[PDB]
């Protein structure tokens, strides 16, 4: 057996609504924990409804069947962190799949940058191409790439960094694994994203080939 | 014919000698004792000046005292005031009309007059009958399935003034006549004058002998089982002296409001019923004087009689005055 | 303004006008209901009289009840389960089952004791395995003392047979689960025409502020009393009379300020007894004045006396008086013309005419 | 058997202890405090609603922290649930037995719980899919009647009780976990501080207990009364102590100081005291009487800011809304009456 | 209290350790203790536990047949053998403790939690010995766009071992930086990636060093960057 | 007779403990007193009065 989560994001101050629901019917034995990375999981509520000591009067909960809800009013600006739903009435003992909340912040122009491969790594025998587009929202992204006038698949790889304290936004790494021959096998690389983040896409063509 | 008629007058008396002439021309005192009528104005004035704080002090229970408000005080504040307004209008005219010394309002004013004297009476009549059924209801129990409320007492007012507007319609209408009697200073309904374009006679007689029967009984018999009820019930009980208290004050004042309607209610009846039916003869003045206002004074005799039962409202006036 | 949640502020009138009259039925079938209140002093005469007007019924007539009793027969059960097993929790000594699966199982009962559904043969299973240690029947001789009901281990070899489906029991489980005392018990009964309720006191409280000042509104008051109470041991001390308190008990109502205007209803249960005791024994402990004649007739005439004078010079209301009687019969007539005598009072005074 | 004399003389020299430590905070003038601040000045209310639907007397009312329902509880054996900014009904609930002495509402909003003098408290929930409302459990062991009961959480609940104890309540089992006893009287009356740990005891013994939840211990007791206890009401910080009295008298005490602060009363007054309640600055006190009329107390400078009335009959509940922008009053006159 | 994790360490295919917490201060006889894998990118799952006063136990069912445990009461550590390891058995390891009986301890409300926890360890299990990194350096292109910036960054490959300490660019540049994550390639070990948000025009007064430091695995290694048109 | 002096054992000991407490002085109790009645009463919303559209009444 297991349980379904949900996954939302808002902005500061807005009520945040967590469901976890169950798949047969179990007694009220739910906890909730808080993860943020670098830092042990929190016991926030016990039983599903009872508080524990310390925590402030921001956080509620609710039983009704085998749904519960989580709430959180008058959110605060330090509080970002995935919360965990727990079931704990029998002698096996699941844990759920885990939510994530994230500030929501006023849309901005995106860059996307174009980086020529260094002669440095092309001589080493290994190099990798990356095309950064930086500085957008939402999480969600895809990146695709042509090789040679055609597409491949599976030797691509993809990097996330940590939202900045400063801009509040996203710097996304794709990288890609090619031996030096399969670069003399190759003569076109086009770069172009296109995603709801950004409000109008913009063309890109540069070839290797022109220093 | 013993006198002369004309569109709205009749006098009983000889006109064999040429002397008589209209009614609101001239006035008219040989035909009865100076000072005897003079007097009488007086004590009119004696009565209203009698009759007025009595009637205010029910007005001033009315408002000030919130605690007495029960659905049988509607209908007994309906008989207060419905009181006032026709003794106001119908009585302070024939104040003003016997100040002047003769007739002087015109036909339209007694006409006016007329109806709200006689609509006066009989809706207290209406009143009292509404008051004894409705008693006889709440406290004899005759049926299990109900209890009082406010839908059968304003199905007794309203009860109460469309017979009002039943005997207002056939002389508002055109289907009635109204003339004055006895010392021609007020209109009220004819006895022995014949009119052969509406020939009134059947159904003032029917209405007569149908609102004479009907109250008298219902009022005998619904009190006659009360108050048997009430000696049974302290029959069986035997020991409460509150009991037999009871039934001493239930009847004293049963018979003695069987007493005073009968006699201030029932001669104006039977005079009623003697002159329409002794035609040929035509009678002295105080036979066409006394029922009149001694049917005033018992419509002035009715509320000190019938609001001084309740002894809250004389501990409330008691109070009123004494502070 | 939308129009739809504007419907639903309007649909809340129309419910709201279901709602009143709902209120309309109950009020119209509060307000035409007779209600009386009942008083008294000894057990026996209370247990008498309302034995004695008992009719009879069975425990057993609908399956709903039957529903009823299950629920409540299964609340006795887990309840009286997870009171051993708290209670041995209770206690310093450390006491723990042979059986260490057992405690998972008591642990795993603890969790199903939350649950609103039916009960499953697994929690059966449970509680008979661990009820098979004699040790937890040591459990109950030390916990006799404590918080329990005492008809426990009959639940659980009763269960024991509950436990095949489609059972049903006969009516002393029922009877014997009503077995208790505390709370007023509210009786409902019909005798010519009339619809009675009343309300008795389960004794719980020597003094009377805030209950006795909530039952102001009442028709009518039975007060009970044994007139053999001078004869009659009720003391931790050596002053044994209980009439002392009885007449405290009685000037308590009369002269309590709530009750101004409302009667008092008396009776006196036991007079055979009393007959041959007052052969057996002269009443000179009361009053030599009482006791100025020896003749056994008028001996109830000064106890009437007594009782009806102690009033506090009121006359709007008058405390009536009645004998025992072979037949229950003879006893609600008394009743029956006593409160229509009092309704008619009250009538008359609300006329205005009396 | 004479040593219990013998502790008596040790604990009366615990008292003369405690008499000459409070004399050593009865030091300073309470009234040079009280007289540096300036006056409110005069308030008027108006009754801006009113509601209807009881045919009889109003015992209990009780807020939720949503500010918008209001729950009334009748002795003729009906629960109705308000709205108080639309005056619409939003339940109607119906009971075994007309015996109502008090009424709760939960923090959450999903739960009520009633009571009275049958013993057994019931719990109904509000949410359930059937669109009804339900007894979901009758908890019982109490052997008196019990005169009030508020939630501190929605897994455990605090009664008191009419066999003098104090008993807490866990919902699941339907089994009581901790009692307390000590007093001698019965327990008429109970609040609870806002940080949820600490519950105060009146009692009928002109006495006052502080009883915390988890130690089970009871830690100061507050003396001095003369006459019955009715109604108890916590300052908002959890800081201060405010108790009724039967005498038409009310006092302030302090756990810190352990000493009381300021007595009120006036020589017209003479009627008891029904409810109690602050309001969210502290500043203004709300307390109802037998003749018919809320004064409006000033708490520090002892004097009454206004004077409330235009009931009929006797108020038995008052309360104030968690926003703080309404004063809601109920009475035996079968109507209630909001003030702004 | 505290709960203090030992035993921990990088392990090979094939091995076995030892895993251990210590219980401080509280009664271990009356509680239990348990054990929780955090898969890298993934949420967490339960395996073993220890229940000291009934003594049966219970094992996740992936995991069951494999490993065995023990524990000893009187010396307040309790002990996990794992054996049989996995390539996917790369895990961190948390120290947990859960209250079953809350009454015999004494008269306490039911609870239904994880009371405390560890500070936690990491344990892999790989096949790849220890190597030294293999830093290819990066060089802006002159051809480019003005007011963009320049990838002043170093291809980190096949370094060796996790987790990192923050320590870059030599101290002087604490501020406008992104370094990127290490990701798992085909080889079966990590690579590091970075770039620096410079203004176009400073390309020619400022240059940037790529310390890789890495304390463990004593390593300094100072890589020199030219620039060259591309 | 030894359940009234087990009654005074727990009044002697709950007095004993009792007995060290804290105790504030009532001028700086006072003082927080003033001070939370002068910060909230700055934030009262009976004593400063409502707008008719701010209130929810009207
Ligand atoms: C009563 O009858 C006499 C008859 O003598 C009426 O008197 C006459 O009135 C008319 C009116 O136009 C005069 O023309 C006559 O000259 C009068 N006759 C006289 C004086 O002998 C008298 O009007 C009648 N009364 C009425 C109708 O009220």
């Amino acid at each position: 057996m297991t349980q379904s989560p949900s996954s939302l994001s808002a902005s500061v101050g807005d009520r945040v609504t967590i469901t976890c629901r169950a798949s047969q019917s179990v007694s009220s034995a739910v906890a909730w924990y808080q993860q943020k990375p670098g830092k042990a999981p929190k016991l926030l509520i016990y039983s599903a409804s009872s508080l524990y000591s310390g925590v402030p009067s921001r956080f509620s909960g609710s039983r009704s069947g085998t749904d519960f809800t989580l709430t959180i009013s008058s959110l605060q600006p330090e509080d970002f962190a995935t919360y965990y739903c727990q079931q704990s009435s029998s002698s096996l003992i699941t844990f759920g799949q885990g939510t994530k909340v994230e500030i929501k912040r006023t849309v901005a122009a995106p860059s996307v940058f174009i980086f020529p491969p260094s002669d440095s790594q092309l001589k080493s025998g290994t190099a990798s191409v990356v095309c950064l587009l930086n500085n957008f929202y939402p999480r969600e992204a895809k990146v695709q790439w042509k090789v040679d006038n055609a597409l491949q698949s599976g030797n691509s790889q993809e990097s996330v960094t940590e939202q900045d304290s400063k801009d509040s936004t996203y710097s996304l790494s794709s990288t890609l694994t090619l031996s030096k021959a399969d670069y003399e096998k190759h003569k076109v690389y086009a770069c172009e994203v296109t995603h709801q983040g950004l409000s109008s896409p913009v063309t890109k063509s540069f070839n290797r080939g022109e220093c | 014919m013993c006198g002369t008629e004309g569109p709205n007058f009749y006098v009983p008396f000889s006109n064999a000698t040429g002397v008589v002439r209209s009614p609101f021309e001239y006035p008219q005192y040989y035909l009865a004792e100076p000072w005897q009528f003079s007097m009488l104005a007086a004590y009119m004035f004696l009565l209203i000046v009698l009759g007025f704080p009595i009637n205010f002090l029910t007005l001033y229970v009315t408002v000030q005292h919130k605690k007495l408000r029960t659905p049988l005080n509607y209908i007994l504040l309906n008989l207060a005031v419905a009181d006032l307004f026709m003794v106001l209008g119908g009585f302070t005219s024939t104040l003003y009309t016997s100040l002047h010394g003769y007739f002087v309002f015109g036909p339209t004013g007694c006409n006016l007059q007329g109806f709200f004297a006689t609509l006066g009476g009989e809706i207290a009549l209406w009143s009292l009958v509404v008051l004894a059924i409705e008693r006889y209801v709440v406290v004899c129990k005759p049926m299990s399935n109900f209890r009082f409320g406010e839908n059968h007492a304003i199905m007794g007012v309203a009860f109460t003034w469309v017979m009002a507007l039943a005997c207002a319609a056939p002389p508002l209408a055109g289907w009635s006549r109204y003339i004055p009697e006895g010392l021609q200073c007020s209109c009220g309904i004819d006895y022995y004058t014949l009119k052969p374009e509406v020939n009134n006679e059947s159904f003032v007689i029917y209405m007569f002998v149908v609102h004479f029967t009907i109250p008298m009984i219902i009022i005998f018999f619904c009190y006659g089982q009360l108050v048997f009820t009430v000696k049974e019930a302290a029959a069986q009980q035997q020991e409460s002296a509150t009991t037999q208290k009871a039934e001493k004050e239930v009847t004293r004042m049963v018979i003695i409001y069987v007493i005073a309607f009968l006699i201030c209610w029932v001669p104006y009846a039977s005079v009623a019923f003697y002159i329409f039916t002794h035609q040929g003869s035509c009678f002295g003045p105080i036979f066409m004087t006394i029922p009149a206002f001694f049917a005033k004074s018992a419509a002035i005799y009715n509320p000190v009689i019938y609001i001084m039962m309740n002894k809250q409202f004389r501990n409330c006036m008691l109070t009123t005055i004494c502070c | 303004m939308g129009c739809t949640l504007s419907a639903e502020d309007k649909a809340a009138v129309e419910r709201s006008k279901m709602i009143d009259r709902n209120l309309r039925e109950d009020g119209e079938k509060a307000a035409r209901e007779v209600k009386l209140l009942l008083l008294g002093a000894g057990e026996s005469g209370k247990s008498t009289i309302v034995k004695q007007m008992k009719i009879i019924h069975e425990a057993g007539y609908s399956e709903e009840e039957c529903k009823q009793y299950k629920a409540v027969v299964y609340s006795n059960t887990i309840q009286s389960i997870i009171a051993i097993i708290r209670a041995m929790g209770r206690l310093k000594i450390d006491f723990g089952d042979s059986a260490r699966a057992d405690d998972a199982r008591q642990l795993f009962v603890l969790a199903g004791a939350a649950e609103e559904g039916f009960m499953t043969a697994e929690l059966a299973g449970v509680i008979k395995r661990l009820w098979k240690d004699s040790g937890v029947q040591a459990c109950f001789n030390r916990s006799r003392e404590y918080q329990l009901n005492d008809s426990a281990a009959y639940y659980l070899n009763d269960l024991d047979r509950i436990a095949q489906p489609n059972y049903i029991p006969t009516q002393q489980d029922v009877l014997r689960t009503r077995v208790k005392t505390t709370g007023i018990v509210e009786t409902h009964f019909t005798f010519k025409d009339l619809h009675f309720k009343m309300f008795d006191v389960g004794a719980q409280r020597s003094e009377r502020k805030k209950w006795i000042h909530c039952f102001e509104g009442v028709t009518a008051i039975i007060f009970c009393v044994a007139l053999s109470d001078y004869d009659l041991v009720l003391a931790e001390d050596e002053e044994m009379n209980r009439m002392h308190e009885s007449m405290k008990l009685f000037d308590s109502i009369c002269n309590n300020k709530w009750f101004t205007d409302t009667s008092i209803i008396l009776f006196l249960n036991k007079k055979d007894l009393f007959e041959e005791k007052i052969k057996k024994s002269p009443l000179t402990i009361c009053y030599p004045e009482y006791a100025g004649s020896n003749t056994y007739e008028e001996a109830a005439a000064y106890i009437q006396c007594q009782f009806e004078d102690l009033n506090k010079r009121k006359d709007t209301k008058e405390i009536y008086t009645h004998f025992t009687c072979s037949t229950d019969t003879k006893n609600v007539q008394f009743v029956f013309d006593a409160v229509t005598d009092v309704i008619i009072k009250n009538n008359l005074k609300d006329c205005g005419l009396f | 058997q004479s040593e219990l004399d013998q502790l008596r003389q040790e604990a009366e020299q615990l008292k003369n202890q405690i008499r000459d430590a409070r004399k050593a905070c009865a030091d300073a003038t309470l009234s040079q405090i009280t007289n540096n601040i300036d006056p409110v000045g005069r308030i008027q209310m108006r009754t801006r609603r009113t509601l209807r639907g009881h045919l009889a007397k109003i015992y209990a009312m009780h807020w939720g922290t949503d500010s918008r329902l209001l729950v009334s509880a009748s002795q003729d054996g009906k629960l109705i649930i308000w709205d108080s900014y639309t005056t619409n009904k939003v339940h109607a609930i119906p009971l075994r037995s007309s015996w109502v002495m008090t009424c709760a509402y939960a923090p959450s909003g999903n739960y009520v719980a009633c009571g009275g003098l049958d013993n057994i408290c019931s719990i109904y929930n509000l949410k359930t899919r059937e669109g009804n409302v339900r007894v979901s459990r009758e908890l019982a062991g109490h052997t008196g009647y019990l005169s009030c009961c508020r939630f501190l959480d929605d897994n455990q609940i605090v009664t008191s009780s009419g066999d003098t104890t104090c008993a807490l309540w866990d919902i699941e089992t339907g089994q009581q976990t901790t009692t307390f006893t000590g007093h001698t009287g019965d327990v008429m009356s109970l609040s609870l501080a806002p940080d949820t740990r600490l519950f105060v005891s009146g009692a009928c013994d002109a006495s006052a207990k502080l009883w915390d939840v988890r130690e089970g211990m009871c830690r100061q007791t507050f003396t001095g009364h003369e006459s019955d206890i009715n109604a108890i009401c916590f300052f908002p910080n959890g800081n201060a102590f405010a108790t009724g009295s039967d005498d038409a008298t009310c006092r302030l005490f302090d756990l810190r100081a352990d000493q009381e602060l300021m007595t009120y009363s006036h020589d017209n007054i003479i009627c008891g005291i029904t409810s109690v309640s602050f309001s969210k600055s502290g500043r203004l006190l709300l307390a109802g009487y037998d003749d018919f009329n809320c004064n409006v107390w000033d708490a520090l400078k002892a004097d009454r800011a206004g004077v409330l009335a235009g009931h009929d009959n006797r108020v038995s509940c008052l309360g104030v809304t968690d926003d703080g922008m309404a004063v809601a009053t109920g009475s035996w006159d079968s109507f209630l009456k909001i003030w702004n | 209290v505290q709960l203090v994790e030992s035993g921990g360490g990088l392990v090979q295919p094939g091995g076995s350790l030892r895993l251990s917490c210590a219980a401080s201060g509280f009664n271990f006889y009356y509680s239990s203790i348990h054990w929780v894998r955090q898969a890298p990118g993934k949420g967490l799952e339960w395996v073993a536990s220890i229940y000291s006063y009934s003594g049966s136990t219970s094992y996740a069912d992936s995991v069951k047949g494999r490993f065995t445990i023990s524990a000893d009461t009187s010396k307040n550590t309790a002990y996990l053998q794992m054996n049989s390891l996995r390539a996917e058995d790369t895990a961190v390891y948390y120290c947990a403790r859960y209250p079953w009986y809350w009454w015999m301890e004494k008269p306490y409300l039911s609870l239904y939690g994880m009371d405390y926890w560890g500070q936690g360890t990491l344990v892999t299990v790989s096949s790849a010995s220890t190597k030294g990194p293999s830093v290819f350096p990066l060089a802006p292109s002159s051809k480019s766009t003005s007011g963009g910036t320049a990838a002043l960054g170093c291809l980190v490959k096949d370094y060796f071992p996790e987790p990192v300490t923050v320590s870059w660019n030599s101290g002087a540049l604490t501020s406008g930086v992104h370094t990127f994550p290490a990701v798992l390639q085909s080889s079966g070990l990590y690579s590091l990636s970075s770039v620096v948000t410079v203004p176009s025009s400073s390309l020619g007064t400022q240059t940037y060093i790529c310390n890789v430091n890495h304390k463990p695995s004593n390593t300094k290694v100072d890589k020199k960057v030219e620039p060259k048109s591309c | 007779n030894t359940a009234s002096i087990a009654q005074a054992r727990k009044l002697v000991e709950q007095l004993k403990m009792e007995a060290n407490i804290d105790r504030i002085k009532v001028s700086k109790a006072a003082a927080d007193l003033m001070a939370y009645c002068e910060a909230h009463a700055k934030e009262d919303p009976l004593l400063t009065p409502v707008p008719a559209s701010e209130n929810p009444f009207r």
